[PDB]
C-alpha cells in the first residue's frame, strides 16, 4: 500500500505579476556559476 | 576553473571573549529572564484546540486560569474579552 | 622623490622591516622615559615634562646602537617619527617648535608617551559574525548561514 | 531597515510568541492603522488581534490615537522593540545602586509593563519570600522606601493618567479614553502605610488606584553614558581624574539637559565642597586638575567662564565623538592591523590626501598602500571626493582626494551590529531546535529523578535511571550549554557597543 | 476506529458513459479513484460512504467529457491512541512482534510493550515468554497466532512523495501494547 497523490495538475492562467529579482534569489535560481573565459577545451575534441 | 571553497581562510580571527563574576551574573540573569516571560497571561500562547476523542481524563488535567483584564479605563471601549 | 624617497627608501622598499623596527624601538624607548615620568608621578607639571621625552635626545638615542647610521639629522628621523605620529599612537602636544627641543622634534613625545586607549575590543569583534568575512554574505536563507557558517561553527566550536 | 525588522520579529518570537509577533511585525511594517484593516490584512480572528494589541499596549509597545472622523489609529514604536535587550543592564545597575529590593522592584515593573504602588510593593514582598527563610519576615516599609528612593533618583517614572470623565466630555464616552500625561507629579510617589508580611508559599481596595508607574529608560541611558565617560577618563589620565569626572558629572546630572552639548556652568568651589571627603585633596589640588583637564588637547572640558576662579564645562557631544572615533578605530585595527588604523587616522587628521602623500607620510611600501587603499575603499570606510581637472570630471582629468564620513560610518557599523544580534539568535535557536529532542529526553528523566524524592521513595532509582544513553551525552549537553553561554556573552557585549553607536548617532541628530 | 470524513472533488466523465444515470457513474468512478489507498492525514480510505451534493455539469471547450463537482463523505481507517484491538500475528522480529489486521499489517509490538520477564529467545526468532509460578519459559508466540488482544500506544504517518527531478515501507504506522494483564493471547485469560 502507498500514500495517495493527486494525479492531475490541470490549471488555467489568471494573472501575470511583473517585477525584478533580488541577487540572493537570483543566485538561488541559477544552477551554477560560469567562471572560465574560454569556450572549448584545448584538445581536438572541441568539448566545452 | 574551480570557484573557491565557500569558506575562505582569514588571517585575522575574532578577538577572545571576556569572563568574570559580573559577566557570569549577567548570563545567569539572562537565563532567568528567558525562563520567566513564559509564565503569565501576557505570554499569549495559542488557545487549546482540536480535541481528539471524548476521553474521561479531561476532568482532571484541564488548565484553569483567570481571564486577564487590565485597567480598562486606560484602553478604548472596543476590545472587551468578555 | 625617486632614489631619495626619504633615505629610508633603501633596498627600494622604504626598508619596511627597518622602518617598522625603528618605529617600534623609538616607541618603546620613549615609553621607557615617559614611564620614568609616570613611575615618579613627578609633581604633575614635571611628570608631563619628563613625559616630554626629548626628541633631540631621542635622535641622539637613535643614532647609536647602530640603528640610524643612515641619514638621521632631523629630516629623516623627524619624518619617521611623524609616520608614527600618524595613527593613534600619538595626540597633539607639540606646542610648536619653540616649546621643547624643536617642538620635541615633530612632537615625538606628544602622546606616544601615553598611547593608553580607553576601550577593550568591541563585543562585535569578539563574536564570529564580527570578524566573519562573509558577515553580510552569510545570507542565512542561502548557502552561507549562521546555522552552518564555518566561522560561527569554529568560533563556537572553541 | 530590514535587519531591524528581523530583529523586532525575533524578539517578539522570543518574548511573546507567534500571534503577537505577527501583529507586531505587521504594524511596524504598516504604521498607524485602524483595527478593522489590520484584522482584514492579517486575516486572523479579531479576538487574537484584540488580545495581542492590549498586551502590547500594556507594555507600551504599541499606542492608539483618536483620528479624524472618529476612527482610532493604532501605531507601534520600533525603537521600544529594542529595549528588552538592555533589561539585564537596567537590572544590574539598579542592583548596583540599590539593594535586591530595588532589583525586584525594577524586575516587576519591567515584566508587568506597568504597576501601581500597592501592587508592585505587594508583589515584590510576596516574591521575596523565596529569598528569606528561618522565620524572616518582609514588610512593605522597606520596599516603599526603596521605590521612593528610585523614583526620587529619576529611575522610576509615572505613567500617563486617564482624563476625568465628569470634568471633560460628559455624556457618552469617546471611543478611546485619550490619556493625559502630567509632569508635575512625575516622581510624586503615592502615599501609603499598609504593610503585609510575605506568605512563604504555604499555599494556604487600592488606595493608589490608577497611579501607574514605569521604568525610566532615559535615566538608565544617562547613567550608562556617565559610566562610559568615567571609564573613558579612567583609561585616559588617572583614577583621580576619573573620580573628578565622576564628581562633576554628579552635580551636572541634577541640573543639565540630556540633549544639550554642554552642561550647566559649574564652579570649582561647588565641586570641592561636594567632592567626597574620602580622598586626600585640597581646593588648590582640585583647581590644578581642572585647569590641566581644560588644557587637554582632546578638549574634553572647557573653561567657559571665570566665576569663582575655577569655572569649567564638560563637552558631552565632543566626548561622544571621541568615543565614536575610538570604537571605529577599534574595529579597523582588528580587521586590518595597526597599519590600517595608521593610514586612516592619518586621513582623519589630513582631511584631503592622495596615495603618494599617504605613502610618504607612513612609508607604507609601494605595492602595499595602494592595494590596501583600494580594499577599505571597497568597505565604504573611506569616501572618495574626486575633484576635477576639467568640468567633464573625466578619470584622466581628476584628482582622487580621500574624505571621511563619521556619521555614515556609525550608521552602517550599527547595521552590522544589528545583523550581528540577529544571526546569533538564529544560531542559538538553531542549536536549541536541533537539540530539543535530546533536551526533552533528558528533562523527562531528570523530572522522574527529582519527583517523589521528598515522599521517601527507595534509593534504587538514581543509578538505575542513569544507565540510559543520555549519560554519555551530558558532556554534549554541556557543550551546547557553554556554546549558548558563549553566544550570550557576546550578545551582552555587542549591546555595550550599541550604546556608544546609538548615543552618538542620536546626539549628532538635531531632531528638527 | 472507523471514521467518516467529509470530502469534495471534481471528476471527468468520458462521453460513452452518458447512457447511465449520472450519480451511479460518478459514484463508481469516485470509488475506483479513492478505494484501497491511504491519506497522509486521516488514514486508510476503504470506500465512499455517500454522495451529498452535485453541481452543474460543464462541458469545457477542447473536450467532450462533462465535468462536475461532488460533495461526498467516505469511511476511513484511523484508530485512535489507547484503542483496544484484536489482530493476528504476522511475524516475530528482534524489535518486536509484527501483527496483521488482515487488510492492514503495519502493526509492531516492541519488546518494551512485551512482558518484562521474557526479553530474548534461544537464538530462535520465535518470541518466547516467561512468568513466575507457571509457564516455565516454555510458551512462545506463533508467527500467525490468534487474534491477540492489544491496545495501540503510538501511530505515525510518513510521507513518500517523489524527490528531485523525475527520471518501500508503508506510509502509515502504528504501535501496540501488550504488557497489562488480560492482553495478548486469549488462552492466557
Ligand atoms: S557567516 Fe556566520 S559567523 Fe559570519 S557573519 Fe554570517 S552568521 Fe555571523
Amino acid at each position: 500500500k502507498e500514500q495517495f497523490r493527486e494525479t492531475d495538475v490541470a490549471k488555467k492562467i489568471s494573472h501575470i505579476c511583473f517585477g525584478m529579482k533580488s541577487p540572493e534569489e537570483m543566485r538561488q535560481q541559477a544552477h551554477i556559476q560560469v567562471v572560465s573565459k574560454n569556450l572549448y577545451s584545448q584538445d581536438n575534441q572541441h568539448a566545452p | 576553473l574551480k570557484p573557491p571553497p565557500l569558506f575562505p581562510d582569514t588571517d585575522y580571527k575574532p578577538v577572545p571573549l571576556k569572563t568574570g563574576e559580573g559577566e557570569e551574573y549577567m548570563l545567569a540573569l539572562k537565563q532567568e529572564l528567558r525562563e520567566t516571560m513564559k509564565r503569565m497571561p501576557y505570554f499569549i500562547e495559542t488557545p487549546e484546540e482540536r480535541q481528539d476523542i471524548e476521553r474521561y481524563s479531561k476532568r482532571y488535567m484541564k488548565v484553569y486560569k483567570e481571564e486577564w483584564i487590565p485597567d480598562w479605563r486606560r484602553l478604548p471601549r472596543e476590545m472587551m474579552p468578555r | 622623490r625617486s632614489v631619495t624617497g626619504g633615505a629610508w627608501y633603501s633596498d627600494q622598499d622604504f626598508e619596511s622591516e627597518f622602518v617598522e623596527v625603528l618605529n617600534q624601538q623609538c616607541f618603546k624607548f620613549l615609553q621607557s622615559k615617559a614611564e620614568t615620568a609616570r613611575e615618579s608621578k613627578q609633581n604633575p607639571m614635571i611628570q608631563r615634562n619628563s613625559s616630554f621625552a626629548s626628541s633631540h635626545e631621542v635622535w641622539k638615542y637613535i643614532c647609536e646602537l647602530g640603528i640610524s647610521k643612515v641619514e638621521l639629522s632631523m629630516e629623516d628621523i623627524e619624518t619617521i617619527l611623524n609616520t608614527l605620529i600618524y595613527d593613534g599612537k600619538v595626540e597633539m602636544t607639540i606646542i610648536a617648535a619653540k616649546e621643547g627641543t624643536v617642538g620635541s622634534v615633530d612632537g615625538h613625545m606628544k602622546l606616544y608617551r601615553a598611547v593608553n586607549p580607553i576601550i577593550p575590543p568591541t563585543g562585535l569583534v569578539r563574536a564570529p559574525c564580527g570578524l566573519c568575512p562573509v558577515f553580510d554574505d552569510c545570507h542565512e536563507g542561502g548557502e552561507i548561514s549562521p546555522s552552518n557558517c564555518i566561522y560561527m561553527t569554529e568560533w563556537l566550536e572553541f | 531597515t530590514q535587519a531591524e525588522i528581523k530583529l523586532c520579529s525575533l524578539l517578539l518570537q522570543e518574548h511573546f510568541g507567534e500571534i503577537v509577533e505577527k501583529i507586531g511585525v505587521h504594524l511596524i511594517r504598516t504604521g498607524s492603522q485602524p483595527l478593522r484593516v489590520i484584522a482584514h490584512d492579517t486575516g486572523t480572528s479579531l479576538d487574537q488581534v484584540k488580545k495581542a494589541l492590549c498586551v502590547l499596549v500594556q507594555h507600551n509597545l504599541v499606542s492608539y490615537q483618536v483620528h479624524k472622523r472618529g476612527v482610532v489609529e493604532y501605531e507601534a514604536q520600533c525603537s521600544r522593540v529594542l529595549r528588552m535587550l538592555r533589561y539585564p543592564r537596567y537590572i544590574y545597575t539598579t542592583k548596583t545602586l540599590y539593594s535586591d529590593t530595588g532589583e525586584l522592584i525594577v524586575e516587576e515593573l519591567l515584566l508587568n509593563g506597568k504597576l501601581t504602588m500597592s501592587a508592585v510593593v505587594k508583589k515584590v514582598a510576596d516574591r521575596l519570600t523565596e529569598t528569606m527563610e528561618d522565620g524572616k519576615t518582609m514588610d512593605y516599609a522597606e520596599v516603599s522606601n526603596t521605590f521612593v528612593r528610585l523614583a526620587d533618583t529619576h529611575f522610576v517614572q509615572r505613567c500617563p493618567s486617564v482624563p476625568t470623565t465628569e470634568n471633560s466630555d460628559p455624556g457618552p464616552p469617546p471611543p478611546a479614553p485619550t490619556l493625559v500625561i502630567n509632569e508635575k507629579d512625575m516622581y510624586l510617589v503615592p502615599k501609603l502605610s499598609l504593610i503585609g508580611k510575605g506568605k512563604r508559599r504555604r499555599s494556604s481596595p487600592i488606595p493608589d488606584d490608577g497611579i501607574y508607574w514605569q521604568a525610566n529608560l532615559d535615566r538608565f541611558h544617562q547613567h550608562f553614558r556617565d559610566q562610559a565617560i568615567v571609564s573613558a577618563v579612567a583609561n585616559r589620565m588617572d583614577q583621580t581624574s576619573s573620580e573628578i569626572v565622576r564628581t562633576m558629572l554628579r552635580m551636572s546630572e541634577i541640573t543639565t539637559s540630556s540633549s544639550a552639548p554642554f552642561t550647566q556652568p559649574l564652579s570649582s568651589n561647588e565641586i570641592f565642597r561636594s567632592l567626597p571627603v574620602g580622598y586626600n585633596i585640597s581646593k588648590q589640588v582640585l583647581d590644578q586638575y581642572l585647569t590641566l583637564l581644560a588644557d587637554d588637547p582632546l578638549e574634553f572640558v572647557g573653561k567657559s567662564g571665570d566665576s569663582g576662579g575655577g569655572m569649567y564645562v564638560i563637552n558631552l557631544h565632543k566626548a561622544l565623538a571621541s568615543l565614536a572615533t575610538a570604537t571605529l578605530e577599534s574595529v579597523v585595527q582588528e580587521r586590518f592591523g595597526s597599519r590600517c588604523a595608521r593610514i586612516f587616522r592619518l586621513v582623519l587628521q589630513k582631511k584631503h590626501i592622495e596615495q603618494k602623500q599617504v605613502e610618504d607620510f607612513a612609508m607604507i611600501p609601494a605595492k602595499e598602500a595602494k592595494d590596501m587603499l583600494y580594499k577599505m575603499l571597497s568597505e565604504n570606510f573611506m569616501s572618495l571626493q574626486e575633484i576635477p581637472k576639467t568640468p567633464d570630471h573625466a578619470p584622466s582629468r581628476t584628482f582622487y582626494l580621500y574624505t571621511v564620513n563619521i556619521l555614515s560610518a556609525a550608521r552602517m557599523l550599527l547595521h552590522r551590529c544589528y545583523k550581528s544580534i540577529a544571526n546569533l539568535i538564529e544560531r542559538r535557536q538553531f542549536e536549541t531546535k536541533e537539540n530539543k529532542r535530546l533536551l526533552e529526553k533528558s528533562q523527562r528523566v531528570e523530572a522522574i529523578i527529582a519527583s517523589m524524592q521528598a515522599t521517601g521513595a527507595e534509593e534504587a532509582q538514581l543509578q538505575e535511571i542513569e544507565e540510559m544513553i543520555t549519560a554519555p551525552e551530558r558532556q554534549q549537553l554541556e557543550t551546547l550549554k557553554r556554546n549558548v553561554n558563549k553566544l550570550d556573552a557576546s550578545e551582552i557585549q555587542v549591546d555595550e557597543t550599541i550604546f556608544l553607536l546609538e548615543s552618538y548617532i542620536e546626539c549628532t541628530m538635531k531632531r528638527q | 476506529m472507523f471514521v467518516l470524513v467529509e470530502m469534495v472533488d471534481t471528476v471527468r466523465i468520458p462521453p460513452w458513459q452518458f447512457e447511465r444515470k449520472l450519480n451511479d457513474s460518478i459514484a463508481e468512478e469516485l470509488n475506483k479513484k479513492l478505494a484501497n489507498k491511504v491519506v497522509y492525514n486521516v488514514g486508510l480510505c476503504i470506500c465512499l460512504f455517500d454522495i451529498t451534493k452535485l453541481e452543474d455539469a460543464y462541458v469545457f471547450p477542447g473536450d467532450g467529457a462533462s465535468h462536475t463537482k461532488v460533495h461526498f463523505r467516505c469511511v476511513v481507517f484511523h484508530p485512535f491512541l489507547d484503542e483496544i484491538l484484536i489482530g493476528k500475528i504476522k511475524g516475530c522480529s528482534p524489535e518486536g512482534v509484527h501483527v496483521s489486521l488482515g487488510f492492514f499489517d503495519d502493526i509492531l509490538i516492541p519488546p518494551e510493550s512485551l512482558q518484562q520477564p521474557a526479553k530474548f529467545d534461544e537464538a530462535e526468532q520465535v518470541w518466547v515468554w516467561e512468568y513466575e509460578t507457571e509457564e516455565g519459559a516454555h510458551d512462545l508466540y506463533m508467527d500467525t497466532g490468534e487474534e491477540i488482544r492489544f491496545r495501540v500506544v503510538d501511530e505515525s504517518f510518513v510521507d513518500t512523495s517523489p524527490t528531485g527531478p523525475s527520471s518501500k515501507e508503508a506510509p502509515y504506522t502504528l504501535v501496540g501494547s501488550i504488557s497489562e494483564p488480560g492482553l495478548g493471547l486469549l488462552s492466557w485469560w
